[PDB]
């Protein structure tokens, strides 16, 4: 194609991504930064003040999945690993969006998200970061990096990784109509172990990376090597998973009492 | 179905209830 075209994917797929994701980066950059009017996060920056914020926040679980008896460091790390569930859940209904999708077979629609939502996960996060913090409980609370780097021994080690990537990534200043299409881009990869029908996936993708170029030269006309970086991100994103995957596989040995939900079970069994 | 059960539920048309 053809402007009219690409332009209304963009617009399908910003519209989508608006009902899919609840916080956008907009909303998320307007917190971090102040403004909005809408008044101002709770900080966790020590252990009264994440006592303080677990009481704000406990409603939102069933009993059972507040895991009150656990260490902090390990509560943290389960909830979130499940915020990472409730991303994969958006996601999916994210892709199910994606014109084409639907009608892939549907072994591949599972081995795309199989690979592509931790991806997305590192993309999403970043919109939640900058360099002195995370929010949390979608845009209520705020939990500081120091606090986070203050964690013991194994963990406390993790989360800085997660802090430098995304202050790199902000660095690229993209907006949330960009961050859609590149997510659509990030599932839509024809390279995925096990593809059965590699063609219409490579097919949609194509499309995809054409509404991605033609957005990028409208949005962002001042950087023409954008396009270029973004896809260079991609390859970064790829490798920080295949770290991820390698450590947690070590560690979990190590951290009895770190449990994974099922549905992250499923994704992890065979990845790489 | 697999193996993913749950990711296939969720590809499931539909929409989350
Ligand atoms: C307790 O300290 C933490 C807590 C969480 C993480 C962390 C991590 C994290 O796992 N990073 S990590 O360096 O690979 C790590 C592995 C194993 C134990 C500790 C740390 N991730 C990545 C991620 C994406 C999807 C699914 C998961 C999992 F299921 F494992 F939870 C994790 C995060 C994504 C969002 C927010 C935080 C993280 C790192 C350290
Ligand atoms: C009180 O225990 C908490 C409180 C907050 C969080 C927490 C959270 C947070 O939002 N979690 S939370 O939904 O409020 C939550 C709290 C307690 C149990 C379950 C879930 N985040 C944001 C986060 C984590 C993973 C994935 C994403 C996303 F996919 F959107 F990118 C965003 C964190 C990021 C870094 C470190 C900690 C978190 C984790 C545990």
């Amino acid at each position: 194609p053809e402007s009219a075209d690409l332009r209304a994917l963009a617009k399908h797929l910003y519209d989508s991504y608006i009902k899919s994701f609840p916080l956008t980066k907009a909303k998320a950059r307007a917190i971090l930064t102040g403004k909005t009017t809408d008044k101002s996060p709770f900080v966790i920056y020590d252990m009264n003040s994440l006592m303080m914020g677990e009481d704000k926040i406990k409603f939102k679980h069933i009993t059972p999945l507040q895991e009150q008896s656990k260490e902090v460091a390990i509560r943290i790390f389960q909830g979130c690993q499940f915020r990472s569930v409730e991303a994969v859940q958006e996601i999916t209904e994210y892709a199910k969006s994606i014109p084409g999708f639907v009608n892939l077979d549907l072994n591949d629609q599972v081995t795309l998200l199989k690979y592509g939502v931790h991806e997305i996960i590192y993309t999403m996060l970043a919109s939640l970061m900058n360099k002195d913090g995370v929010l949390i409980s979608e845009g209520q609370g705020f939990m500081t990096r120091e606090f986070l780097k203050s964690l013991r021994k194994p963990f406390g080690d993790f989360m800085e990784p997660k802090f430098e990537f995304a202050v790199k990534f902000n660095a690229l200043e993209l907006d949330d109509s960009d961050l859609a299409i590149f997510i659509a881009v990030i599932i839509l990869s024809g390279d995925r172990p096990g593809l059965l029908n590699v063609k219409p996936i490579e097919d949609i993708q194509d499309n995809l990376l054409q509404a991605l170029e033609l957005q990028l030269k409208l949005n962002h006309p001042e950087s023409s090597q954008l396009f270029a970086k973004l896809l260079q991100k991609m390859t970064d994103l790829r490798q920080i998973v295949t770290e991820h995957v390698q450590l947690l596989q070590v560690i979990k040995k190590t951290e009895t009492d770190m449990s994974l939900h099922p549905l992250l079970q499923e994704i992890y069994k065979d990845l790489y | 179905t697999e193996r993913h059960k749950i990711l296939h539920r969720l590809l499931q048309e539909g929409s989350p209830s």
